[PDB]
C-alpha cells in the first residue's frame, strides 16, 4: 500500500545523501531514489574469496569534505573499507589499503570486526575522524574502541597515539565481549551505548554509555557508565536507541529543553543470567546533558588496565575509568509494551507532540505518542512482515513537516511517512477522534474520511455514540452477580486526544451497573451485575440499549438415576432451565439450559444427599441422590 | 408542578432557538411550530443535545421524567429550570458557564454529575448531594474541596487540573474506586491512605509551589513531597547543579536566579491500583 523496496539479501545498513538512499546489504550496496524508492543503481561487493565468504556490510558512511564520496566497510577482507568517488551529478570505485611499513603489528585499515560494529563519521580538525567500536573474539590487528583519521591522500587510515585506541586485553578477549548497540555525537563529546558484562566475570549482562573528547586522534576522557532502564525492574539489554531533540510537551516532564538532545533507547529485561533479551521491553529517556552531569560527579576500568592493579577533571596518559553508581530513569511508556519485544526507536516532533515510531519482532510497526502521562495508544498500528524490524531507520524532515522513516525489515526497506496513513485506516468511531490534533480526520457516519470530505451532515471531532453488539451472558439468576462481557464500539470520552472509560456508566434495567475500569476497554466492557430487561450504556454523550438480557430462575425439575453406585462414579442427568453434593464437588460433563450431565464424586458414605447447583446464587437441592451399596 | 394544560407549539415553550428545534427532533415532529401536550413532554426519558448553541433550558419544567440530560458543549449559564426536575439521574453541563450550582439542590435522585470545563470556583452547593455515585469537576478552578467529605457515595470523581493543594478531605471516601487528581497542586499522598478500594488511579503531573525564599550563593530548600507511607519522594531530576541530600535539596547558585525546579517520579498502588505521582516543585527566589 506504502513505497517499498526490496534487494536480494537482507539491508544491514541504510543513509541518506541528497534526495539518494543507500542500502549497504548482504553482497551489495543498492542506490534508491528519495521520491519513490526506485531503484537507479547498485554495486555488487559479492561473494569474495577469502575459502568463500559473504560481504555482509557493516557501515555506510558519505563525506563531501574532500570530493563527494561515499565509503563501504566489507566484512570479508578483514573488515577493511572501500571508496566510492560520485559520477558527478549522480561505477568508479578504489579501495582504502596501504601497507604497514610504519609497522605489520597493527592495521589502521582493518577497520570493522565482522562480529558487530558501529562506525561514525566527523570532519574533526580537517581531518575525517573515523571512531570504530568493535565487537572481538579470540582471533589473530582489530581494535574494540578507534580514532582512526583519514588522510588527504584518500586510501587508507592511521592512528596518532599508542593511547588512539582501547583494547579488550587478551585474557578477557573471549571471556566476557562488547556488542556494541549504537554511538552518536553530541555536545563535543562521542558515545557509545554498548551491552557487556555487568563486571568480569560477573553472570548476568548490563549496558553502560561511554564518553571521551577528542582532539586530533582522542580517546582523553574515556570513561564507561552504566545506563538502567527501570520500572517500578531493571532491564538491562539495550535494543536500540535513537537521539532528537524534545517535543515541548516532553520537555516539561524530564526538565529537557527544546533545543537539547536525549537519547531514546529501547531497553529489554534480559533472559536469566544471559544477554539474550526477552519478548519484555521498556524504553526511557536520557537528558545528554543530565548525561554530562552524572560524569560530573565523583573504579578502574577492568579490561583496558588489570583487575588487581590499583591506577587512575574539566576537558571541554590521560587514562580511563568506570562508574561504579548507575545512571537510570523509568519507563515512559508505564511498561505498556512488557510483553512485546520492540526492536528500532526513531523519535520526531509534530508540534508538542514527540511521536516516536518503533518496531518490533514480529515486524510490528508503531507510531506512539510519547509522554509519561498515558501510555497513548499506537495510532498508527500493522504489520510489515514476519521479519523483526530493525533498529536502523533514517528520519527525514521536508518542508511543511511530510517527512517519513525509513523502516527495514530483513531485505524490505519501507517508506512510511510521519503524517500517518491518513484517515481512511481508522476502523471505529472513537478511533477516528483518538488520532493526533494535526491528523484533521472526522468520523463519517459509516467510515473515517478527512474533514471537508464528509458526504453527509454528520461530520464531527467529538460526538461518538456507544453501541452494543453482543453481551455474554443472555441471562443471568435470581439475586446472583454475574459477570458481564459486552462487546461493541466507542465507550470512551474524547478530549486530550486520549479517550479513557471515566464518563463510562452502564445502566442495567433500573439498577446501576458496577463496573471494574481496569478490566474494560475502548471496545470490551466488563461489569458485574446483580425479568426481560434491557441494558443501557452512556459514554458522556450518549446511550444505546440492548433488550436480550433476562433474569431468568434457574430451577431443577427431575434428577436420574435416582441411586448409585457406593464408591461413586455414575452419570447423573438433571433437568430444568457448578454441581456438588455431599460438600465435596462432582464433575460437569455436559453442560445446557435443559439438560445437565456429572459424574458423582467417590464419597466415603452409605447415606443419601442433597444436590446443590451453585449457579452464583445456590439454588434448588431437589430430589436426593441415594449411595447404597448393592 | 409545571403542566401545559393547553395544546401549545414548542417554539413558545422553550425560549431558546436552539433547544426548541431539539425538542421537535427528539418528538418527531416537524417544526417548532408545532403544537405539543403535557403527555407527549412525560414520556421524554433522555435529551441528547450536545454543542446545540443551546443558551438556555427555559421549558425543561414540563419534562418530569428526564433522567438522562446530555448538554456539554453549550453556553448554558443557568440552571434554574433544572431545579426541580424531580428524577432526574444523570447530567453533563461541561464546557458551559454553569457557576451557581447551588441551583441542583433538591436533586436527590441525581447520580451521575459532570461539570468539567465550568470555570467553577466554588463547589460547596455539592454538599446537598450525599446521593451523587459521579462527581466530574476537572479542568476547572477549584482550590477547596472539604465539600466533597461529605459524597460519599462516589464511585468515581474527577477533580484533574484544577489547583487542589490539600486532599486531605478525600480521605474517608473508602467506597470510592475510580480517583482522578492530575494536573494539581499535590504534594502530599498521606491523605489517601486508606482507598483500600481503588482500581483505577491517575496522580499525574503535579505542579506545586512553595513560598519565595532570599536566594543565596549557597541554598538548601527542604523536599515536601510526600507518599502514601509519609516517607519523602525521592527527586527524580533536580534543575541547575541541584542535588538531594535527603532530606534537603541543596544548589550551588554563584550568580542569580529566579528560581529553581526539581521534577519527580515515585509510582504508587493504593489498594489495587497502580499509577505513578508526578510533579515538578518549584522555588521563588530574591
Amino acid at each position: 500500500q506504502l513505497p517499498n523496496f526490496t534487494a536480494e539479501t537482507p539491508i544491514q545498513n541504510v543513509i541518506l545523501h541528497e534526495h539518494h538512499i543507500f542500502l549497504g546489504a548482504t553482497n551489495y550496496i543498492y542506490v534508491l531514489n528519495e521520491e519513490d524508492l526506485q531503484k537507479v543503481a547498485e554495486y555488487k561487493t559479492g561473494p569474495v574469496l577469502e575459502v568463500w565468504k559473504d560481504n555482509i556490510n557493516m557501515a555506510l558512511v558519505v563525506d563531501t569534505y574532500y570530493d563527494d564520496q561515499l565509503i563501504s566497510c566489507g566484512s570479508v577482507n578483514r573488515g577493511t573499507c572501500q571508496r566510492h568517488v560520485f559520477p558527478h551529478n549522480h561505477s568508479e570505485v578504489h579501495c582504502i589499503f596501504s601497507p604497514q611499513i610504519e609497522e605489520p603489528s597493527q592495521c589502521p585499515d582493518c577497520v570493522v570486526s565482522a562480529l558487530g560494529a558501529k562506525v561514525l563519521s566527523s570532519v574533526k580538525d580537517r581531518f575525517i575522524n573515523f571512531f570504530v567500536g568493535n565487537t572481538i573474539n579470540s582471533s589473530y590487528p582489530l581494535h574494540s574502541i578507534s580514532v582512526r583519521r583519514l588522510k588527504e591522500t584518500k586510501d587508507g587510515f592511521m592512528f596518532l597515539t599508542d593511547q588512539s585506541y582501547i583494547d579488550v586485553l587478551p585474557e578477557f578477549r573471549d571471556s566476557y565481549p562488547i556488542k556494541y548497540v549504537h554511538a552518536f555525537e553530541s555536545n563535543n563529546f562521542i558515545y557509545f551505548l554498548t551491552v557487556q558484562r555487568e563486571t568480569l566475570d560477573a553472570q548476568t549482562f548490563h549496558t553502560r554509555i561511554i564518553r571521551f573528547c577528542s582532539i586530533n586522534s582522542g580517546l582523553h576522557s574515556y570513561m564507561e557508565m552504566p545506563l538502567e532502564c527501570i520500572l517500578t525492574e531493571v532491564f538491562n539489554i539495550l535494543q536500540a536507541a535513537y537521539v532528537s531533540k524534545p517535543g515541548a510537551q516532553l520537555a516539561r516532564q524530564i526538565g529537557a529543553s527544546l533545543n537539547d538532545d536525549i537519547l531514546f533507547a529501547v531497553f529489554a529485561q534480559s533472559k536469566p543470567d544471559s544477554a539474550e533479551p526477552m519478548d519484555r521491553s521498556a524504553m526511557c529517556a536520557f537528558p545528554i546533558k543530565y548525561v554530562n552531569d552524572f560524569f560530573n560527579k565523583i573504579r578502574c576500568l577492568q579490561h583496558f588496565y588489570g583487575p588487581n592493579h590499583e591506577h587512575c577533571s574539566g576537558c571541554e596518559d590521560e587514562y580511563r575509568t568506570e562508574f561504579t553508581t548507575a545512571l537510570q530513569r523509568v519507563d515512559l511508556f508505564m511498561g505498556q509494551f512488557s510483553e512485546v519485544l520492540l526492536t528500532s526507536i526513531s523519535t520526531f516532533i509534530k508540534g508538542d507532540l514527540t511521536i516516536a515510531n518503533l518496531g518490533t519482532s514480529e515486524g510490528r510497526f508503531m507510531q506512539v505518542v510519547v509522554s509519561r502521562s498515558g501510555p497513548s495508544t499506537p495510532h498508527v498500528n500493522f504489520l510489515l512482515d514476519s521479519h523483526p524490524v530493525s533498529p536502523e531507520v533514517i528520519v527525514e524532515h521536508t518542508l511543511n513537516q511530510n517527512g517519513y522513516t525509513l523502516v527495514i525489515t530483513g531485505k524490505k526497506i519501507t517508506k512510511i511517512p510521519l503524517n500517518g496513513l491518513g484517515c481512511r485506516h481508522f476502523q471505529s468511531c472513537s478511533q477516528c477522534l483518538s488520532a493526533p490534533p494535526f491528523v484533521q480526520c472526522g468520523w463519517c457516519h459509516d467510515k473515517c474520511v478527512r474533514s471537508e470530505e464528509c458526504l453527509s451532515g454528520t461530520w464531527t471531532q467529538q460526538i461518538c455514540l456507544p453501541a452494543i453488539y453482543k453481551v455474554f451472558p443472555n441471562s443471568a439468576p435470581l439475586e446472583g452477580g454475574t459477570r458481564l462481557t459486552i462487546c461493541g464500539w466507542d465507550f470512551g470520552f474524547r478530549r486530550n486526544n486520549k479517550f479513557d472509560l471515566k464518563k463510562t456508566r452502564v445502566l442495567l434495567g433500573n439498577e446501576s451497573c458496577t463496573l471494574t475500569l481496569s478490566e474494560s476497554t475502548m471496545n470490551t466492557l466488563k461489569c458485574t451485575v446483580g425479568f426481560n430487561m434491557s441494558i443501557i450504556i452512556s459514554n458522556g454523550h450518549g446511550t444505546t440499549q440492548y433488550s436480550t438480557f433476562s433474569y431468568v430462575d434457574p430451577v431443577i425439575t427431575s434428577i436420574s438415576p435416582k441411586y448409585g453406585p457406593m464408591a461413586g462414579g455414575t452419570l447423573l442427568t438433571l433437568t430444568g432451565n457448578h454441581i456438588s453434593i455431599g460438600g465435596k464437588t462432582c464433575t460437569l460433563k455436559s453442560v445446557s439450559n435443559s439438560i445437565l450431565e456429572c459424574y458423582t464424586p467417590a464419597q466415603t458414605i452409605s447415606t443419601e444427599f442433597a444436590v446443590k447447583l451453585k449457579i452464583d446464587l445456590a439454588n434448588r437441592e431437589t430430589s436426593i441422590f441415594s449411595y447404597r451399596e448393592d | 408542578m409545571e403542566t401545559i394544560t393547553v395544546p401549545t407549539p414548542i417554539k413558545q415553550i422553550f425560549s431558546d432557538d436552539a433547544f426548541a428545534e431539539t425538542i421537535k427532533d427528539n418528538l418527531k415532529k416537524k417544526s417548532v411550530t408545532d403544537a405539543v401536550t403535557q403527555n407527549e413532554l412525560n414520556s421524554i426519558d433522555q435529551i441528547i443535545a450536545n454543542n446545540s448553541d443551546i443558551k438556555s433550558v427555559q421549558g425543561i419544567q414540563y419534562l418530569p421524567n428526564v433522567t438522562k440530560l446530555f448538554l456539554n458543549g453549550n453556553k448554558l449559564t443557568d440552571i434554574k429550570p433544572l431545579a426541580n426536575l424531580k428524577n432526574l439521574g444523570w447530567l453533563f453541563l461541561d464546557e458551559n458557564k454553569v457557576k451557581d450550582l447551588s441551583s441542583l439542590k433538591d436533586l436527590k435522585k441525581l447520580k451521575s454529575l459532570s461539570l468539567e470545563h465550568n470555570g467553577i470556583s466554588d463547589i460547596n452547593g455539592l454538599v446537598h448531594l450525599p446521593q451523587l455515585e459521579s462527581l466530574y469537576l476537572g479542568n476547572n478552578k477549584i482550590t477547596d474541596i472539604t465539600v466533597l467529605s461529605r459524597l460519599t457515595k462516589l464511585d468515581t470523581l474527577s477533580l484533574e487540573d484544577n489547583q487542589i493543594s490539600d486532599i486531605v478531605p478525600l480521605a474517608g471516601l473508602t467506597k470510592l474506586q475510580n480517583l482522578y487528581l492530575s494536573k494539581n497542586h499535590i504534594s502530599d499522598l498521606r491523605a489517601l491512605a486508606g482507598l483500600k478500594n481503588l482500581d483505577v488511579l491517575e496522580l499525574f503531573s503535579q505542579e506545586c509551589l512553595n513560598k519565595p525564599i532570599n536566594h543565596q550563593s549557597n541554598l538548601v530548600v527542604p523536599n515536601t513531597v510526600k507518599n502514601t507511607d509519609g516517607s519523602l519522594v525521592t527527586p527524580e531530576i533536580i534543575s541547575d547543579d541541584g542535588d538531594y541530600e535527603k532530606p534537603n535539596v541543596k544548589w550551588h547558585l554563584p550568580e542569580f536566579t529566579n528560581e529553581v525546579s526539581f521534577i519527580f517520579y515515585q509510582p504508587v498502588t493504593i489498594g489495587k491500583a497502580k499509577a505513578r505521582f508526578h510533579g515538578r516543585v518549584t522555588q521563588p527566589l530574591k
